């Protein structure tokens, strides 16, 4: 994925104030509520019943901490996102089969949350600089179907 | 298929809206031509720079639609039927671009609207983008 | 949104199924399971082998169901309610598995209607199969 | 560049029988019909008012000979699907920017079409074997994407 430079210490900035303990639950828990289907993947984290279950449930926000590392080390490793995730890649698509529709539809999530805690400071440009890093990680995440 | 509960977060959210219909509108087709560059093409006629006095007059025409839907959401198909012969019939524009500019209405929405943007209305939010695009890429007459 | 002609083609067409109802259901769900071998793990408990009565009992009641949705184009939501509490509410089905049935239905009826599988019919049932899954997926109550 | 020995032996067999003035031309007919929007991309073919005026388009039946001959052209390489189908990419993505969803919507009209042609010979296990030659044929088109 290709940020001017400009677009890097944008993204960079804004990345160095993101929450580490909620932002990635929050972003895993609107993936489960927006899209309920996504639950079917996680049996095992009990209470998913209501939106607020989904929320305060302590195995999504300990499951979405570790989203948001992933995110992070995709954004040390632009030049090599590939690389970076094919362990990933190899888990979300040889063994879990996630549809890689999904893979795009969290990065989206992910950056409604962005646009929900940090409101103004989330410029256009600053999104468009997140979507190219999104996209790039979703198309990582995929690799194995490729 | 929007429930009972999502139709009123729509009207509740969106209605916080209000003044701000141009500035949102705008801001969500801004959001979109900068972040998926491909979108454009649909306005090759357009003055797209920033700030474009035609981008903030068309913000505010999508804008209003949004509001008249959120009036209509139990007779859409009826209340569109003039935005679907545009967007359908004549413009044919590809259901992606649908998605695209909802995710980013919805980005406006978190970024100007925190309080309103729960996890449930953000679903309701995202099941009534999805119900007006399905009627504006739909050929129905 | 299906339009008057959307209706009246899926009417007709559906109409020249009859008797073979259970039999293109059953080879319908067949040929996804086949096709896209993930399917298979929304029936952990069934005996999904070829030929299986469980099998063809199965794609009676999803043709059965269509029929009945036919029957109510004008009034799915209200129709398939219950099969939304199923499928949306506890299976929570991933809306592209929708997408591989209907296109394994459209397949099914291809190889056995020749005649009435004609361009136009074939756009009206893929835009009929699509509304019948919207309703499916979504939680609307 | 995964079909099985016996799913490329079927694929091979079918394919033989395929009608290559003719197929393609109801493909392409019948995803501008299907898929309305597809239409905005062959501004220039003329008449596409109406599902007659397309089938019947001479632009359409010609170009379709042209798909069919791209999709001939993979089953003959059905390991290297990337290479056989990379300038194409380059075509669709870079330069037409079609969205990659189309090439798996032509994909599955095209099993339609067979489908449709073939009647009962056209089994659950060869459509089996080709849906993995369209969905490896859509993801080669894509790779630009990738
Ligand atoms: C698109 C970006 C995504 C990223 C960056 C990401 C990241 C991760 C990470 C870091 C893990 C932990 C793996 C480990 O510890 O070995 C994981 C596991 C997992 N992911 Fe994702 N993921 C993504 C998308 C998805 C989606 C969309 C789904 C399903 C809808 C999904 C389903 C799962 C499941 C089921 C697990 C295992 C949880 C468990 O231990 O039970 N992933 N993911
Ligand atoms: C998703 C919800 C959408 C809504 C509510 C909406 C609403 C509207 C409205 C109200 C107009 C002006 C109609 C008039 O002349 O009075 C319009 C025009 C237009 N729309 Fe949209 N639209 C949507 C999606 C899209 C998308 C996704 C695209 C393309 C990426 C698009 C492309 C256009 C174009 C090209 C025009 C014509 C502009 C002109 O030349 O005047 N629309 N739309
Ligand atoms: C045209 C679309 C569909 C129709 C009309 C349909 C209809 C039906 C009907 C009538 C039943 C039986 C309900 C009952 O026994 O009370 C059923 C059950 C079921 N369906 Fe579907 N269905 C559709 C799509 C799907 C898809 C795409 C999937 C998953 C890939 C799916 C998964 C299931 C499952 C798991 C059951 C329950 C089986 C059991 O445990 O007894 N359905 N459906
Ligand atoms: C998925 C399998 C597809 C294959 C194998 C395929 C193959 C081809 C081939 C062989 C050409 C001729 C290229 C040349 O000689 O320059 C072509 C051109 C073209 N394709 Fe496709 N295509 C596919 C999907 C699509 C889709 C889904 C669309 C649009 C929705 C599309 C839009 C076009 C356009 C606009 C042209 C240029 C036609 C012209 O104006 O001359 N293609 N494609
Ligand atoms: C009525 C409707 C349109 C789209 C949806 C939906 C529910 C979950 N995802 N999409 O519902
Ligand atoms: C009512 C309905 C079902 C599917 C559609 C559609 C046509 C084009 N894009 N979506 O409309």
């Amino acid at each position: 994925v290709h940020l001017t430079p400009e677009e890097k210490s944008a993204v960079t900035a804004l990345w160095g104030k993101v929450n580490v303990d909620e932002v990635g639950g929050e972003a895993l828990g609107r993936l489960l509520v927006v899209y309920p289907w996504t639950q079917r993947f996680f049996e095992s984290f009990g209470d998913l019943s209501t939106p607020d279950a989904v929320m305060g449930n302590p195995k999504v926000k300990a499951h979405g901490k570790k989203v948001l590392g992933a995110f992070s080390d995709g954004l040390a490793h632009l030049d090599n996102l590939k690389g970076t995730f094919a362990t990933l890649s190899e888990l979300h698509c040889d063994k879990l089969h996630v549809d890689p529709e999904n893979f795009r539809l969290l990065g989206n999530v992910l950056v409604c949350v962005l646009a929900h805690h940090f409101g103004k400071e989330f410029t256009p440009p600053v999104q468009a600089a997140y979507q190219k890093v999104v996209a790039g990680v979703a198309n990582a995440l995929a690799h194995k179907y490729h | 298929v929007l429930s009972p509960a999502d139709k009123t977060n729509v009207k509740a959210a969106w209605g916080k809206v209000g003044a701000h219909a141009g500035e949102y509108g705008a801001e969500a087709l801004e959001r979109m031509f900068l972040s998926f560059p491909t979108t454009k093409t649909y306005f090759p006629h357009f003055d797209l720079s920033h700030g474009s006095a035609q981008v903030k007059g068309h913000g505010k025409k999508v804008a209003d639609a949004l509001t008249n839907a959120v009036a209509h959401v139990d007779d859409m198909p009826n209340a569109l039927s003039a935005l679907s012969d545009l967007h359908a019939h004549k413009l044919r524009v590809d259901p992606v671009n649908f998605k695209l500019l909802s995710h980013c209405l919805l980005v406006t929405l978190a970024a100007h609207l925190p309080a309103e943007f729960t996890p449930a209305v953000h679903a309701s939010l995202d099941k009534f983008l999805a119900s007006v695009s399905t009627v504006l890429t739909s050929k129905y007459r």
